[PDB]
C-alpha cells in the first residue's frame, strides 16, 4: 500500500467548463485577476492608474 | 484513471518573490480552514525590522481529505506582490486489483 | 369517544344536515348509512354530499328522512386494497407523499381499534369482556350446553 | 480529562482512517454514521462474550403467565448450575431457554441463573472503551480501503491494546485458581507465604 | 387550467394543452421555476385519466 | 370478502391440489393447517409444496387426506415481529424499498382485519358481536353469579 | 406470547418494584394499572416510576402496597394520535426517522394483535370462538329468539 | 443493543465484499440473493455437525402403520446407543432409518435416540450468528473476487473468530471426562482439590 | 486476443451531474437483473429534501458470466440529465500457455 | 490465473456492424437518443421544442 | 432449512466455479448439465470406497438355474469371510463372481456374503452429501478453467471438508478397536474406567 507523490509542472493554461474525469490536470477550475505569463509563472493582475 | 481510491495527505507549493498570501482548503460538508503565510521568518536576519519581505521557498499544509470532495484555493488580498510557480501533492494510492 | 365513526338517532324527520368532527384525507373515504342501508356519493340521482365550506364540516342530503328516531351513521375508512401513494424513480422526493403515507397508516390503525372497541371491550371495573349492554342474535343452538343457551332452545 | 465520550470515539476512528475531524454528532453530513455503525457492531461483538463489568452472579429469572422463560431484548448468555438443577439442563434460544433434556419448552420453577448483558456506550468503563475504539477502528479501515501494510501498523496497535486490555481486567477483578467456582462464597484467607516469617 | 371540485381536499386540475394529443404516448409535467412556487423544482407528476 | 385467507372442507379423501387467490410476498409466508396439524414448507418428505407456475397459484400436499370433509386451512401471515426493511447509511435510496414497505404496512393492515372479522363480529342489526352460526365454548363452568352455564355444569 | 404486556397477580403487601421485559420506545408509553385504577406516571406525588438501568428493567412505585393480591398490569401503548416523526423540507433525510416511523408502525400493530388476542379468540381445537374461561357481563334483556340467556332473566 | 439481525448479517458480508450497503432484503435489486444464499449454506454447514445448542437427548420416536420409521424433513443425524440395542444397527438414509444388520425397512418396537436438528436464523445464539457471519462472508469473497489481500485479512478475521466462537462454546457447555457418556444421568461431584485443604 | 478464457467479474461506471439512470446485465439463457441509481445517498446532507439531485462518484455492479455471452445495457427513461464520462471492467485472464 | 483490470477510456465512438473480433473495443453496438461529445463525453439528446 | 437438495447443489458448485445461478433444472440453457454430471461422477468416486451408511452385512445372494451369482447393475464391491468358506474364495469380475481357486465361474450353494451398494442422491446423508458437493466443485473447475491459485484454495476448502466428514462418520459409527471384525455379535462392555471409582 504506497504512499506516493507527484507535481503539477505549469500553471499558466487557464479556466476550463470540461468535466474533471476529461480535463488535462494542468488545467484549472477559476482564474480571477491573474496574469498567467510564461516568464514568471502565474502572478497578480497588474494595477490600473489614473489620468 | 477515476476508479482506485486517491486519497489527498498534503499539499505544497513552490514559490519566488512573494510576500503574502493564503490557503483555503474546505473538505467535504466541514468547516472551512486557513493558513496564512507572510514571509517574515522569525529568527533569520535577512529582512530586517522595517522593511518589505520577499522570500523564496517552499509551504507545506495537510489536506486530509478525498480527491473528489476537495476544494482548494490559492487566495490574497494585499497589495503587495505575489507569484507562484508550481505545485505538488502527494497521497495514498489503492489498486483493489491487477492492471492489464 | 370514537376516532372515526358516529352514530346518530334523528331527532326529527325531514332533518338534511349532520355534523363529524374526525379529519380524513379525500371525501371518497367518508361511507353514510341509514337503517343499515349504504347510500352512495355524489349528486342527483345520488342520496347525500359533503360539505366543507363551514367548521365544522357536515354532510347534507338529497331528501328528509321518512320518520323522526331513525339510525344514521357516519364513519370514515381509508384505502385498504391500495396504498394511496406510490413512489417513482426519477424524481425529487417530497415532504408531502412521506406525510401522506404516515397518514394513511395511522388513520387505518385509529379506524380498526374503533371497530374493536365497538366490537368487544374488556370493562376496566372487573377485568372481563363486557358487551355495553346490547343485544346478541344469529347464535347456533348449543349442540353442547358448554354454549350460551338460545331461548329458542330454552322455551 | 475526563473519559472518552461517544464524540471523540467518532473523531478518532475517523483520525485513524485519514479523514478530517467532524465537528458534532447529530445533523453531521459525512462518515460518522458509519463509524457509530462500527463501533456499535465491534462493541457488541467484544461484550457478547461475558467479563467482569457486565455479569450478574445468582440472578433469579421469573416465569410468565405461560410457564415459559422469556429474556430481555440485550441478553447475550445463561449457565445454569449443573450440580444444582441435576435433571434439567438449558440452552438459549433467540429469548427462550429450551429444555433439551426433557424437550420441552415450559418449565416448574424459578430459576437461578448466571446472565451476561450487553451494556451501552455509557456504562461501558474506560479500558473496554479504548479497546472497542482501537479494534472498531482497524475494521472500518480496512472494510473501506482495503489496505495490508495499514493493517499490519493496526493490528500492532490491536495486540498492545489487547494486552493492556487484559492485564487491566485480571488486576481488577483479583481471580484466583484456589478458591474454584466462584458461585461458592469464599472461604479462603490466601494467606502469604511471603511477608511473615520473622 | 381549470379546476374540479375546489376548497375541498383532494381537488383535481384539467389541463388544456395548446395541440391535440398522441394518446399512444405518455405525457407528464415537471415543476420548472427554482423558487417560490407550489410545486418543488423537478417533481414529476403523472395522469390520472387522459 | 375474506382477503388473505380461504378455508376449504375437502370433498373426498386422497385430494391433494388445492387453489389459493391472495397475493403475498414471500414463498415461505404461506401457512396451511390441517385440522390443528400444522403442516411445515418444503420440498421432499416436507408433507405441502407450492406451485406457481398455472394462474392460480395452487398447493400441492405430500399425502393425500385419509378421510374426507377434513378441514384444510390456508392463511398468509407476514412477518410480524422482524421488519422487512432496516435502512442503512451510506445506501443509495430506491423506491423499491419504499414500495415494499408500504405493502408489507397493508398486507400486516389487511391480514389483523380478516382475523378480527373470523373471529365475532358485529350484529348490525342488534349490535352485539354475532357468533355468526357457532358454537362459542371452552368457557369453564360458573364461578360467580352471572357465569353461563355450561354443558357438564347443568348436566 | 403475549407481545408488549404483563399482568402480575400481587403475592405480599409492601412490595414496591416488578419486573417488564418487552421493549419500548419513549418511557412515557408504559402504563400501569393497580387494582382497576390507571396510574399516572411522574415522580414525588406521583405514584410510580421507571427504572432502566437494571437488566430486566422494572417499574418502581414510591408507594407500598396496601393489600395483597392486587393486580397490576405493564402495557405498552404507543402515541396512536399523531405521528412521532414529522418531514419538513430543507431537512437532511436520516435513518433514525425511517427507523422511528418503522417501530411505530410495528408496535402498534404488536399491540393492536395483543388486544385482539386477549378478548374474545377463536378456539382453534373445533375452529370455535371462545371466552378462555371468563365471564360475559354486561348484556341487556334478551327479547329476540335468538339471543343468549342471562342469570337476571332466568332467575 | 439487540442481537444480530439477518438484514446486519447481510450488510457485514457485503461490507466485508468490499461493496456498498443495502437498505433491505425483500425485492432488493442488488446482491442481496447471493448473500442470503451464501449464509443459508454456511449456517446449515455449520449445523450439520452437531453442538451443545441443537441436540435432543433420550427423544422418542414413534413408527407409522407400516413399521418405518419416518424423519422430518430438518433432522440433520440420529444416534442410536450400541449398547442398549445390540441385535439392531440403524443408520439414517434420506428421511428413514435402515436397519443395517437385518438388511430390513422394518422395525419391531419405538427407539429411544439423540438427533441433531437444523435451526433457523432467528433461533440461534449470539456466538453462533457471529461466527456464521464471518465464515460466510470469507467464503462468498474467495469464490466471487479470488484476490490476494482481501483473502489474506479474511483469513486472520476467521481464525480469530472460530477461536472466540469455540472458547465461548466449551465455557457455556462445561464439557467433562469423567462424566464419561452424558447419556447417563450425573453422578459427579468434581470436588475439587484445590479449596478444602484448610 | 480471442482464445485465453476471460470471466467479467465486475463493471464500473464513472459519471458527474447525473441523476438517475439504470443498467440491465443479462447472462448467457438466463434472467435479466436491473440495478438502479438515482443519486439520493442516505445520511448524506449535501441533497435536501425538496430538490433535485445531481451526483458525481462511481457505481459498481458484479456480472460473472463470460465475456462472449454478456450484454450490458446503459438505460434510462427519466427526463432529469444524465451523462457518463467512461467505464472500467475487471475480470480474470487464463493462459494455458506462453506467448511467442 | 490472476484478477487483472483495464478501462474503457471513451464512449463516443458510436455504432459498428463489424464482428466483436475486429471492432476497437471503444466502439460499442447499440445507440439510440445519445449525443456524443468530446467537451462532456455522453450524454442524453437534446429536448425538441414546439413552435 | 431443509438438507441440501440437487439443485441447491449445482448453484453452489456453479458459483464455486465463478458463474452466475440457474433458475431450475429441467430444460435449462447452460453448463447445468455438466455439472449434474461432475456431480454423479464424483458421488460414484466416493461411494465406491465403501462407508458405514452404505454397507449391508450379513446379506444372502441366490443363485441363478445355471449355478452362477449375478449382481445388479450399482454393486461396488463383495467381500467373503475367509474363516467361514476355506476352500473357496471369490473376486468381482464385471457382475458375476469367479471361484478362483477351483476356476469356475459355478458355485454349489448360496453365500452370506458383505455388499456394498452405490446409491442415488436422494438416499444420501447430509455429510456425504456436503464433501460430495465441494469435491466435485474443484474438480470441474479445474476441468474447465486450469488455475492454479484457485487450485490452492479449493483444496484448502476440500481439506477441511473431508476433516469434517471424517468426523461425522467416526462420531456416527462409533468404530473400536477390542471389537476385532464387526461380523462377530458384540459381546463388549466396554466398562468406564474412569467414573466408577465413587
Amino acid at each position: 500500500m504506497p504512499l506516493i507523490s507527484s507535481s503539477i509542472p505549469n500553471l499558466i493554461n487557464g479556466v476550463s467548463q470540461q468535466p474533471a474525469a476529461l480535463r488535462l490536470a494542468s488545467q484549472a477550475e477559476e482564474v480571477i485577476n491573474c496574469m498567467p505569463s510564461p516568464v514568471e509563472g502565474l502572478k497578480k493582475r497588474p494595477p490600473m492608474q489614473h489620468i | 484513471l477515476a476508479n482506485p481510491r486517491l486519497q489527498l495527505r498534503t499539499w505544497s507549493i513552490v514559490f519566488d518573490e512573494t510576500s503574502n498570501f493564503s490557503m483555503k482548503i474546505t473538505p467535504g460538508q466541514r468547516d472551512e480552514l486557513t493558513y496564512p503565510f507572510n514571509g517574515y521568518k522569525i529568527g533569520s536576519g535577512q529582512f530586517p525590522i522595517g522593511t518589505p519581505s520577499l522570500a523564496t521557498g517552499r509551504f507545506r499544509v495537510p489536506v486530509m481529505a478525498q480527491n473528489i470532495e476537495t476544494k482548494i484555493v490559492l487566495f490574497s488580498d494585499s497589495p503587495l506582490p505575489c507569484r507562484v510557480q508550481s505545485a505538488e501533492w502527494e497521497g495514498w494510492y489503492q489498486e483493489r486489483a491487477r492492471r492489464l | 369517544m370514537a376516532f372515526a365513526q358516529r352514530i346518530i338517532t334523528s331527532n326529527s324527520a325531514g332533518d338534511q344536515e349532520f355534523t363529524f368532527t374526525f379529519d380524513y384525507i379525500k371525501e371518497e373515504h367518508i361511507k353514510v348509512f341509514v337503517n343499515f342501508v349504504e347510500k352512495a356519493q355524489g349528486t342527483g340521482s345520488n342520496e347525500f354530499q359533503v360539505i366543507t365550506n363551514t367548521t365544522p364540516k357536515k354532510i347534507s342530503l338529497n331528501t328528509g328522512l321518512s320518520a323522526d328516531n331513525t339510525r344514521v351513521e357516519i364513519r370514515r375508512v381509508s384505502s385498504l386494497s391500495t396504498p394511496l401513494v406510490d413512489f417513482a424513480d426519477g424524481s425529487t422526493l417530497t415532504a408531502a407523499d412521506l406525510d401522506t403515507a404516515e397518514k394513511q397508516s395511522l388513520f387505518i390503525d385509529q379506524e380498526l381499534d374503533d371497530a374493536l372497541k365497538q366490537g368487544i371491550s374488556i370493562d376496566t371495573s372487573t377485568g372481563v369482556p363486557t358487551l355495553n349492554s346490547q343485544r346478541l342474535s344469529n347464535v347456533s343452538d348449543p349442540v353442547n350446553a358448554q354454549d350460551a343457551v338460545t331461548k329458542a332452545y330454552l322455551e | 480529562a475526563a473519559r472518552t465520550s461517544f464524540l471523540d470515539a467518532v473523531n478518532r476512528v475517523l483520525q485513524m482512517l485519514g479523514e478530517a475531524p467532524v465537528n458534532s454528532l447529530q445533523g453531521q453530513f459525512g462518515l460518522a454514521k458509519q463509524a457509530e455503525v462500527a463501533l456499535n457492531d465491534v462493541s457488541r461483538t467484544i461484550q457478547t462474550e461475558g467479563w467482569s463489568f457486565n455479569t450478574d452472579l445468582e440472578k433469579k429469572l421469573e416465569r410468565n403467565s405461560s410457564n415459559e422463560i422469556e429474556l430481555s431484548s440485550n441478553v447475550s448468555r445463561v449457565v445454569v448450575d449443573n450440580l444444582e438443577y441435576p435433571d434439567i439442563d438449558v440452552v438459549q434460544r433467540g429469548d427462550k431457554l429450551y429444555d433439551r433434556k426433557n424437550n420441552r419448552y415450559t418449565f416448574d420453577e424459578d430459576l437461578i441463573v448466571d446472565m451476561t448483558t450487553i451494556l451501552e456506550w455509557d456504562l461501558l468503563p474506560e479500558h473496554a472503551r479504548q479497546y472497542i475504539t482501537i479494534k472498531a477502528g482497524r475494521q472500518l479501515q480496512e472494510a473501506i480501503i482495503g489496505s495490508a501494510e495499514l493493517t499490519k501498523l493496526n493490528l500492532t496497535q490491536e495486540v498492545e491494546a489487547r494486552s493492556a486490555f487484559l492485564e487491566e481486567e485480571t488486576t481488577k477483578s483479583e481471580h484466583s485458581m484456589l478458591r474454584g467456582h466462584l458461585n461458592r462464597t469464599s472461604p479462603v484467607n490466601t494467606y502469604i507465604p511471603s511477608r511473615t516469617l520473622e | 387550467t381549470s379546476l374540479i371540485n375546489s376548497g375541498a381536499l383532494g381537488v383535481q386540475t384539467v389541463i388544456t394543452l395548446p395541440y391535440p394529443m398522441s394518446g399512444t404516448g405518455t405525457m407528464a409535467v415537471v415543476g420548472r421555476f427554482a423558487s417560490n412556487n407550489t410545486i418543488a423544482h423537478g417533481q414529476v407528476i403523472k395522469a390520472t385519466a387522459e
